[PDB]
């Protein structure tokens, strides 16, 4: 099966570096032209280098320029990215891509992706979350799932129970380099009385499994 | 160096109408131009190259067309999970390199439908800590566009709040927004209404949501 896996994603301080790797299957590796793209959270794509098929040229956005580096080893159909001296700018999801032609120095297009991982460049340190309530002919209540590092967490509630009228929301990155979330749900008033509301909240990072009872 | 520009920012269609997403270059790139579709939370998949070549396994739905400077994606009959990101990108010499347009994310028109406010103080637990976190919901509105206002006895806060946006809801084509306020528990503790404001289209005068204590 044609594949791209990427690996070595995690959290790393300003100014240190981390190596990304991305192994291929499905197709003759050696004869492509291959890509890392970024993505900031919540922004657009940027293009970050290129590596020829036979690993005899490389590109670089400016961006990355100096302290980014491309490389391959055909015999082992695997891609890298040294980055080095890693900013705060870098957090992103990165991909590993191949280029659509065949035996090409050309490069243009990305027509295979990896599932991406997650870069996160900061003087925060991995940290689970504090989970505190939000306590409530229609009903709000919901979980504060505050001061974690790095992302994601997700959130169930009533041990995946409860469904509709969920939101979950995107977290936000605070002053402190700390992330917070909520999520909340809607419910009839009346259920107030006859439901128990639990929120569920696991951050993987750090572990972290929180069972919060939401009362009125 | 190319800039790709997408227009619009935001496309508003109903499903199985026909969606036009248009990309304009600085200059012109020849037909060396591709669209890429992104699902929330998924990676890129390319869907045409050459401004006009459907990618492989690419439905006949997505087509291409355009050359030099003036390009569009056309989507025939939109499908639930064609509510996406789409990004147009094309080469660069000078500098060499990748460009990518800023996107176009499609959403699903419906009428307009207020939000519904809710307050949380902060719990006692969280006071506990020496901070004070308050969170205002704006539940299931339509259009994404609202405006969140805080005010502590009566004054406008400015600079000590954050908020963040839920994707669209599949089922009926609506947004939240959760919005958070932080003081310390000392400055918590010196004021006693908390309140926030809210401004949408479907409000024809600003709903006021509050609770006393701190």
């Amino acid at each position: 099966q044609v594949q791209l896996v990427e690996s070595g994603g995690g959290v790393v301080q300003p100014g240190r570096s981390l190596r990304l790797s991305c192994a291929a299957s499905g197709f003759t590796f050696s004869s492509y032209g291959m890509h890392w793209v970024r993505q900031a959270p919540g922004k657009g794509l940027e293009w970050v280098a290129v590596i020829w098929y036979d690993g005899t040229n490389t590109y670089y956005a400016d961006s990355v320029k100096g302290r980014f580096t491309i490389s391959r080893d055909n015999s082992k159909n695997t891609l890298y990215l040294q980055m080095n001296s890693l900013r705060a700018e870098d957090t992103a999801v990165y991909y590993c891509a191949r280029d659509l032609a065949y035996r090409d120095y050309v490069w243009r297009y990305f027509d295979l992706w990896g599932r991406g991982t997650l870069v996160t460049v900061s003087g925060a340190s991995t940290k689970g979350p504090s989970v505190f309530p939000l306590a409530p002919g229609t009903a709000a209540l919901g979980c504060l799932v505050k001061d974690y590092f790095p992302e994601p967490v997700t959130v169930s509630w009533n041990s995946g129970a409860l469904t509709s009228g969920v939101h979950t929301f995107p977290a936000v990155l605070q002053s402190s380099g700390l992330y917070s979330l909520s999520s909340v749900v809607t419910v009839p008033s009346s259920s107030l009385g006859t439901q128990t509301y639990i929120c569920n909240v696991n951050h993987k990072p750090s572990n972290t499994k929180v069972d919060k009872r939401v009362e009125p | 160096e190319i800039v790709l520009t997408q227009s619009p920012a935001t496309l508003s269609l109903s499903p199985g109408e026909r969606a036009t997403l248009s990309c304009r270059a600085s200059q012109s790139v020849s037909t060396y131009l591709a669209w890429y579709q992104q699902k929330f939370g998924q990676a890129p998949r390319l869907l045409i190259y050459d401004a006009s070549n459907r990618a492989t396994g690419i439905p006949a739905r997505f087509s291409g067309s355009g050359s030099g400077t003036d390009f569009t994606l056309t989507i025939s009959s939109l499908e639930p999970e064609d509510f996406a990101v789409y990004y147009c990108q094309c080469r660069s010499n000078w500098p060499p390199g990748i460009t990518f347009g800023q996107g176009t994310r499609l959403e699903i028109k419906r009428t307009v439908a207020a939000p519904s406010v809710f307050i949380f103080p902060p719990s006692d637990e969280q006071l506990k800590s020496g901070t004070a976190s308050v969170v205002c919901l704006l539940n299931n509105f339509y259009p994404r566009e609202a405006k969140v206002q805080w005010k502590v006895d009566n004054a406008l806060q400015s600079g000590n709040s954050q908020e963040s946006v839920t994707e669209q809801d599949s089922k009926d084509s609506t947004y939240s927004l959760s919005s958070t306020l932080t003081l310390s528990k000392a400055d918590y503790e010196k004021h006693k209404v908390y309140a926030c404001e809210v401004t949408h289209q479907g409000l024809s005068s600003p709903v006021t949501k509050s609770f006393n204590r701190g």
